């Protein structure tokens, strides 16, 4: 009765492997348990996706740059931190409607800044120009040509775009296996829910998206603002880390909205945007993965058994997997045969397959 | 409230029907007709569409809703080429008032062809006095800027002031700070004239602007009326949702215009202030303050947040004897909270009550509460809105007005509107009904057995009574039910029964009128081995609702509280009453007198027994003379020097050996207790004890004996 194993180098960037020797080979007979052990330690970084959310109207006189410098730092700062990155952006200002959207005089509608003695674009519904993509160089390029518009009251509508970006799944953006960071910045006190009514727009926000084939917000001037427990329910239901961005002299205002929403957290935008970039990567230490294997190809036959030897030196029977493991820890894998019967063949093999994993267990056995 | 038979309004698609609601009344005639907001509504009126148009919708027989007595008038002109107003981008009959003979309908969205320069903004109210029809704009008097009241959207909220004055609401009146605006009627209808675009009234009291810390407060969002400083005229509160950095109600006096106290709540964006009513619930005249907060959200069961919204009662007693407390939601976000509807008298049997409603609650569509009140409040009905969503959330309750009466009530009706489904729906206040009853038991045991073939014979009492005060049907066909005795299993049997009829219940069924006449009925009330537990006696009662109801179908409803299903204790003598507590002193001892028997199929084993409980009510005493496995009472003693009618059963349930005798002071009811002992076990040798089962010697500690027997 012989084993014998092969990829003893412990993962790299073209050494893919991220376990031990992963091509195991034995002769056996009927009844004949066998017992190897397996490294599964993970050297792979995490994945992530970051949408990006503006304001950009004209409380923003001369505050867009703070939310512009925000987005390419926050792009390269979690670079750095991991290759898995998906970055993308998307903006609103308010609702097109009568008290915010400058209807009266047929100048306004092409430029509510006409009586200012300055132009600015028609004041749209939720518009995102970019889908998630790994191009780092077109999202800087694409998020830095928006500019801002025009609503006649202090207070924006930038809730409604937090709404949008956690549930257009795929308009802008969401990947199932990766984390998934939503940075929403304003300046001034957000509608909340039931401003609305003073526009004639009485229909409570939904989980739906409503981008449409065209990229602006259809449902901005026929639905209200997000209840703050909505955008509560939609984030945790789709694993958004939301930080609430926003300037110091409304910090203390997000500061308890973050305490009435869990998981939220607040960041001061300034020119050293230092106040979400050490944010961010307080969500990386929070979204350790974990290991976990499978069984495929299996000829209905050769029982295997898994030993949960994990974490800080744990040792129990039955389980195959331990969760919450960071890039370096070296789970182990020791790992039991039981064949039954006779086979009315000679050689076969079957693979053990490491879930969300690219490389995969692959035993052969000659037998007879 | 009635939600089985309700009255049910529509109007054009997408109109946004019922999203105000109000009641016009006609002078000194019962024409009385349910003012109801279209706001979205075309027009039929020349020149212009998008206007809206407030609804009189009449009482019963029809459901006609049609248009105001201003009808037919479009869009005035300012020029040639330029119309006076930008109508087609208002909101007629957003907010709809009426008092004797007067509509308060406005236009928040409305805009005018200003003086100052070419541009549109305002709010405007279109007033009734009699067949004249005004015009109302408190914000349009030369304020043509977003500075002050071009955004008025005055009207969005209004109220009426017992003064005669009408308090008028515009949110964007400031920069949407919010401004209250009091106008005593008389001076609105006589400085009318049409010419004029920015009438003047000299008695206009509106509050002043603030400082820029104070902004998109929405002051006007919500307004109501009471007294809160004394002096026999409405004070003006108001409900401010998003001040005191976004955690707010205002209150102005009437005549002065002065701040009174000012509310805050402690959650955040909970939207504090989107509904303000004022009425009394603890009993004083000093009027009470409720808040609104649909939107908030505390911890819950699991320990996360979730959003069920709340409300606050204040208890504003003077000398500044203040009291607080908060209502929280049952639905996750459903809203609770937002229209809050003061009733009043919505159950006579007290004081004033309130209406909170969640208007995306229930099942897929609607839900409102309903909290009455009592002496010092605190006291923290269901109804849904079955019509299903077309294109649009039915927000059933987001319109709420149940502070005037329709009917030969006296409790004030309802009417809610679900302007998301285009429809209006009236809740009619049903007549309460209070009810208090009670029975004892008056009778000895033993001369019971003369009543007759002979039974025992006992009384109860049989009283119950309603009357209650309203406006309702004099004679209510009242159901009532009783029992004999309760807390019976299904399986369990009776003691006490109706010798008439043998009955262990009974209902009847009586028409009593409305009086505080005190009503009563007549009754009288060896076989059964249960003496000790008392005999319980039970009260219910119900009313034919059917045949209850008025001409006008108006259901009637018993108190809402007062919970009925009441029930009593009884006992009678000679159960255990020979004992005057009925306290048993057991020490039930039996011995094994014979010794050394041999072991297998021999001549029975002979026991004794004797009784040692000294207790007066030892009646039913029970002899389990316990046996091992392996022996039955084979060889009942016939000799019975002492013994009495004892005579066993017996029974192996459960591996257990039954042997039951049964038998008022210890006495050695003795003779030679035989027993098999038929032990085919060869490598076992040889526990006897006497169980107790009487519950008249059942006590909490039963002095019992123990005792074996030797074999060879
Ligand atoms: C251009 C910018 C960045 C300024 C801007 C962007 C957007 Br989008 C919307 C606005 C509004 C809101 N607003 C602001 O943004 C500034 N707070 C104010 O309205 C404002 C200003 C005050 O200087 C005092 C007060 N308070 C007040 N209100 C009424 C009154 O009779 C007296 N005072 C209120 C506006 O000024 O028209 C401005």
């Amino acid at each position: 009765s012989e084993a014998r194993v092969s990829d003893k180098g412990s993962g790299d960037s073209s050494q893919v492997t991220q376990v031990s020797p992963q091509r195991i080979a034995l002769r056996l007979r009927p009844d004949d348990s066998k017992n190897f052990s397996i490294q599964v330690r993970q050297v792979e970084d995490y994945p992530v996706d970051i949408y990006y959310l503006m304001d950009l109207s004209y409380s923003m006189k001369d505050d867009l740059w703070s939310i512009q410098n925000l987005g390419t730092k926050l792009a390269t700062q979690m670079r750095k931190l991991t290759s898995n990155l998906r970055i993308g952006f998307g903006a609103f200002v308010d609702k097109p409607v009568s008290p915010y959207m400058y209807i009266s005089p047929p100048e306004a509608l092409e430029n509510p800044c006409y009586d200012m003695k300055t132009t600015c674009l028609p004041m749209f519904g939720y518009k995102h120009v970019l889908t998630l993509t790994d191009q780092v160089t077109r999202f800087n390029e694409e998020v830095k040509k928006q500019s801002v518009s025009r609503n006649r009251d202090a207070p924006e509508g930038g809730f409604d775009a937090i709404m949008q970006a956690t549930v257009c799944d795929e308009k802008i953006g969401w990947r199932n296996d990766a984390s998934h960071l939503l940075v929403f910045t304003t300046d001034a006190k957000t509608h909340i829910a039931l401003d609305g009514r003073l526009a004639g727009i009485v229909q409570p926000n939904d989980g739906q998206c409503h981008v449409g084939s065209d990229n602006h917000y259809s449902a901005s001037t026929t639905m209200d603002y997000p209840s703050l427990g909505l955008m509560t329910e939609k984030l945790s239901q789709k694993n958004i880390n939301l930080i609430f961005a926003v300037t110091e002299n409304v910090v203390n205002l997000y500061q308890n909205y973050s305490e009435l929403i869990p998981g939220t957290t607040v960041g001061v935008l300034s020119m050293d945007s230092s106040n979400v970039l050490q944010l961010i990567v307080d969500a990386y230490g929070k979204i350790r993965s974990k290991v976990e294997l499978e069984v495929r190809d299996l000829p209905e036959e050769l029982s295997l058994s898994f030993n949960a030897t994990c974490l800080n030196n744990e040792v129990i029977p039955g389980l195959k997997s331990c969760m919450g493991l960071k890039i370096g820890d070296t789970v182990s894998f020791s790992i039991e045969a039981k064949v039954r019967g006779c086979p009315q063949e000679k050689e076969k093999s079957f693979t053990i397959k490491p879930v969300g994993f690219k490389d995969s267990l692959i035993v052969q056995v000659t037998f007879d | 409230l009635d939600v089985d038979s309700p009255a049910e309004y529509s109007g054009p698609e997408g109109s946004y029907f019922g999203f105000a609601v109000d009641f016009f009344v006609p002078s000194a005639s019962s024409r009385m007709f349910l003012l109801v907001g279209a706001p979205k509504a075309n027009t039929t009126q020349p020149g212009i569409v998008e206007g809206g148009q407030v609804l009189k919708c009449d009482w019963s027989s029809t459901r006609r809703c049609q248009p105001i007595e201003f009808d037919a008038t479009g869009n005035r002109d300012y020029a040639k080429d330029d119309p006076l107003e930008f109508k087609s981008h208002q909101w007629f009959g957003a907010s709809v008032r009426s008092k004797q003979d007067k509509i308060l309908a406005c236009a928040p969205l409305y805009h005018w062809r200003t003086e100052m320069k070419q541009e549109r903004e305002v709010g405007t109210c279109f007033l009734q006095d009699g067949t004249k029809t005004v015009e109302y704009a408190p914000c349009r008097s030369q304020d043509i800027d977003a500075d002050g009241q071009g955004f008025c959207q005055g009207g969005f909220s209004i109220d009426f002031t017992k003064a005669d004055r009408v308090l008028l609401g515009g949110p964007g009146s400031f920069y949407w700070q919010g401004q209250l605006i009091s106008d005593q009627v008389a001076e609105i209808v006589s400085k009318y004239d049409p010419n004029v675009y920015s009438i003047k009234y000299n008695n206009q009291l509106a509050t002043r602007t603030a400082q820029a810390i104070f902004d998109d407060s929405y002051l006007g969002y919500s307004v109501a009326v009471g007294d809160f400083n004394g002096d026999g005229i409405d004070d003006f509160v108001s409900g401010v949702p998003r001040a005191a950095r976004t955690l707010m109600v205002y209150i102005y006096d009437g005549k002065n215009m002065s701040s009174l106290y000012n509310f805050t709540g402690e959650q955040m964006a909970a939207y504090f202030g989107f509904s303000v009513a004022a009425t009394d619930i603890n009993g004083d005249d000093y009027a009470d303050v409720f808040i609104g907060a649909p939107l908030f959200m505390d911890r819950g069961s699991d320990g996360k947040l979730q959003e069920v919204g709340q409300v606050s009662v204040s208890l504003q007693r003077a000398s500044g004897d203040f009291q607080t407390t908060k209502l929280n939601g049952f639905e996750v976000f459903a809203r609770f909270g937002s229209a809050i509807a003061p009733l009043g008298d919505l159950d006579q049997d007290g004081f004033n009550d309130i209406a909170i409603a969640a208007p995306y609650g229930g099942e897929d569509k609607g839900i409102v509460y309903i909290f009455n009140g009592r002496s010092t409040g605190l006291n923290a009905q269901i109804l849904e809105g079955q019509w299903a969503a077309r294109s649009m959330p039915p927000s059933f309750g987001y319109s709420m007005k149940g502070a005037t009466d329709i009917d030969k009530n006296g409790y004030p009706d309802l009417i809610v509107g679900a302007f998301g489904v285009d429809r209006a729906i009236l809740y009619r206040a049903r007549p309460v009904i209070t009810v208090n009853a009670g029975l004892e038991v008056y009778p000895l045991n033993q001369d019971n057995k003369t009543c007759s073939l002979k039974v025992s014979c006992f009384n109860v009492r049989f009283c119950l009574k309603a009357d209650g005060k309203g406006v309702l049907p004099r004679k209510l066909n009242f159901q009532v039910e009783l029992l004999l005795d309760k807390l019976k299993q299904k399986g369990a049997i009776r003691r006490a029964l109706f010798l008439y009829s043998r009955s262990p219940s009974h209902s009847k069924n009586m028409t009593i009128s409305r009086g505080g006449l005190m009503q009563c009925e007549e009754l009288i009330a060896s076989e059964f081995r249960d003496k000790l537990t008392p005999i319980t006696i039970f009260m219910e009662y119900r009313l034919d609702y059917r045949t209850a109801a008025d001409t006008t179908g108006l259901q009637p409803i018993l108190n809402q509280f007062t919970p009925a299903n009441i029930s009593r204790q009884a006992h009678i003598l000679l159960d255990c009453g020979e004992d005057n507590v009925c306290k048993p002193k057991l020490e039930v001892s039996v011995d094994s007198d014979q010794k050394k028997i041999y072991i297998g199929d021999d001549n029975p084993l002979t026991l004794i027994v004797k009784a040692q409980n000294q207790g007066e009510g030892a009646y039913e005493a029970e002899l389990i003379v316990s046996i091992p496995l392996q022996a039955d009472f084979i060889g009942v003693v016939r000799n019975n020097e002492a013994l009495a009618r004892l005579s066993c059963a017996f029974k192996t349930e459960n591996q257990t050996r039954q042997v039951v005798c049964d038998l008022k002071a210890g006495t050695q009811l003795l003779a030679g207790l035989r027993f098999s002992v038929h032990q085919q076990s060869e490598m076992d040798t040889s526990k006897f004890d006497l169980q107790i089962q009487s519950s008249n010697l059942f006590d909490k500690v039963s002095p019992v004996v123990s005792h074996k027997v030797d074999l060879a």
